[PDB]
């Protein structure tokens, strides 16, 4: 896939979820039409997901140090990747997956 | 024995292995041991009667022998293997060591 990530011929199956509609008072006298009056409703809950990954371990004889992803050592007004005064979580920058080096 | 000058007593192992918690790091170099003091122990001293002050006076002997000093880290860790150590771990301590001379000529 162009955006990246693993193309799958049978991806993780998507999940669809809906409240069961609960109709308001139907009339006393029967009528053909479907019930257009519903009880306003919404639900909540906790959803959990694990994804078990396989890591390809790295064995490399390169002498000098690699490049590593490291946080800024200099003082800052607020910590990156963490909440600010308002309670607003802010990811400052994108994080690539390529740092370690290998021989073409 | 069945060794003789026909063979090489030891092989070159500069390999380091990261195994679970253990990490086993070996090295090898080439050394040339010069003859020292024409094979004479000698008393050496530096007096305060000379320009030296009372802090710099010493007494002792200088032997013909010589000694291997591997005591420093950069002997045993390639700047990469020292990166995997400081970045990924809280602490490290040694367990055992092993030492070999070979191919002496």
């Amino acid at each position: 896939p162009l955006m990246g990530g693993f193309g799958l011929k049978h991806p993780p199956p998507q999940i669809l979820i809906k409240n069961t509609p609960v109709p308001a008072d139907p009339p006393t006298t029967f009528s053909q039409a479907k019930l257009a009056s519903f009880i306003t409703q919404y639900s909540t809950g906790q959803v959990s997901v694990e994804i078990e990954w396989e890591l390809q371990k790295e064995n490399s004889k390169r002498w000098n140090p690699e490049i590593q992803y490291t946080s800024n050592y200099y003082k800052s007004t607020n910590v990156d990747f963490a909440v600010n005064t308002e309670g607003t979580y802010s990811e400052p920058r994108p994080i690539g997956t390529r740092y370690l080096t290998r021989n073409l | 024995g069945a060794d003789g000058v026909g063979s090489s007593s030891g092989n070159w192992h500069c390999d380091s292995t990261w195994l679970g918690d253990r990490v086993i790091t070996t090295s090898t170099r080439t050394w040339a041991l010069p003859t020292y003091n024409n094979h004479l122990y000698k008393q050496i001293s530096n007096g305060t009667s000379g320009g030296s002050t009372n802090d710099n006076t010493y007494f002792g002997y200088s032997t013909p022998w010589g000694y291997f000093d591997f005591n420093r880290f950069h002997c045993h860790f390639s700047p990469r293997d020292w990166q995997r150590l400081i970045n990924n771990n809280w602490g490290f301590r040694p367990k055992r060591l092993n030492f070999k001379l070979f191919n002496i000529q």
